[PDB]
């Protein structure tokens, strides 16, 4: 039940970003989104709580509140482990008013549940205030994402932030001296050179999906990442197939198979984004009006959201793949 | 067989237990 939510959401959000530019680069953390939102939920009540929990397409029929909680404690610490293939890092945290009075239960909770501390900050210094979120942000990611905040409103009452980070080393890494400036097709007749990976002889699970007209592939802990291939001009065709049914039958048809030579470019690529107009297309929306109702956070309904930010970076070179990503949810008093 | 990713294509991180999906990414331009 908490797996068709989590896909139903990613892939919903996935969408929802390739629209505003179909032709730009995509990079993002659905958990890191989620996380952020289940936390704020913490402190929601009434209508406002019910929109959150299903716009990150929880049915609350199945899954209880507290099961829901529990499932993002649970997922907190899955994400951070260290070893010599992998280091995996997230956290939350609340950056709040200083004299703003919060609720025991909220900030209980939001420790046991979440991982998140509390820290007192001054939001009428705005250029203290954002350094202070941006460092905790840099910090966490390894300084791969530094300005998640560039601006914010001095009337802020609090920030809530998650940051994720994920670096691993390939199974078999690529040799820095096979790779070579090789053609990036943006489309048919559209080409740049890029400096392309290559490794040779390799046994890695494969599907060639002659339906869907794409190639799915398994680099590489406990996590699966997928490289799906669609043929040239197919990609939004792909898109368009995207699902939960799509991604099982992708897992459930691979096998290993000896590939004769692997081409993967080194590239290093951000995006940022915006969320508020997407999180009211998914029926967020009392939380961002007059009617918010975030009374379980200060014991009164005085708080609505403002603006929602993420920004995420993605790095592959020979040895592995180093990923990043951060949101900050940003709270006016009302 | 050869796999060349020399043209838009699509990363997707999941949770083997929970199907929670950690990142996702189209790559339409490695020089962006």
């Amino acid at each position: 039940g908490l797996a068709s939510a989590n896909v139903d959401f990613a892939f919903s959000l996935y969408k929802q970003l390739v629209l505003k530019a179909p032709d730009k680069n995509v990079i993002f953390s659905p958990v890191s989104i989620s996380t952020a939102l289940a936390f704020l939920s913490l402190g929601a009540h009434n209508t406002t709580l019910t929109e959150i929990l299903k716009g990150l397409k929880f049915n609350l029929t199945e899954t209880s509140e507290a099961e829901i909680h529990q499932s993002f404690q649970h997922l907190l610490r899955t994400l951070n482990q260290s070893s010599d293939e992998l280091q995996l890092s997230m956290g939350n945290a609340m950056f709040v008013k200083e004299q703003l009075s919060l609720l025991d239960r909220f900030t209980e909770d939001a420790k046991r549940l979440y991982g998140s501390e509390a820290f007192a900050t001054d939001f009428q210094d705005s250029a203290a205030a954002k350094k202070l979120i941006n460092d905790y942000v840099k910090n966490g990611t390894r300084g791969k994402i530094t300005d998640l905040i560039k601006d914010l409103d001095s009337q802020t009452m609090m920030v809530l932030v998650n940051y994720i980070f994920f670096k691993a080393k390939f199974e078999m890494p690529f040799d820095p001296q096979d790779t070579h400036q090789s053609r990036f097709y943006l489309s048919k007749k559209k080409y740049v050179m890029v400096p392309m990976m290559s490794l040779h002889h390799l046994t890695i699970p494969y599907f060639r999906d002659e339906e869907l007209s794409c190639t799915v592939v398994q680099l590489n802990g406990n996590a699966s990442a997928l490289f799906i291939l669609p043929d040239q001009d197919k990609m939004e065709e792909v898109e368009a197939m995207l699902s939960q049914e799509t991604l099982s039958r992708f897992f459930e048809s691979l096998e290993f198979r000896e590939i004769g030579e692997l081409y993967l470019p080194k590239f290093s690529i951000s995006r940022d984004y915006n969320l508020n107009d997407i999180l009211l297309q998914l029926g967020i929306e009392e939380a961002f009006t007059s009617k918010a109702d975030l009374s379980g956070i200060t014991g009164a309904r005085n708080l609505a959201v403002s603006q929602v930010v993420h920004k995420a970076v993605l790095d592959v070179f020979e040895e592995g793949t180093e990923r990043s990503a951060a949101t900050a949810l940003e709270v006016l008093f009302q | 067989t050869i796999v060349r990713f020399n043209r838009p294509f699509l990363m997707i991180i999941v949770d083997n237990f929970t199907w929670s999906i950690f990142f996702m990414s189209k790559v339409t331009n490695p020089k962006q």
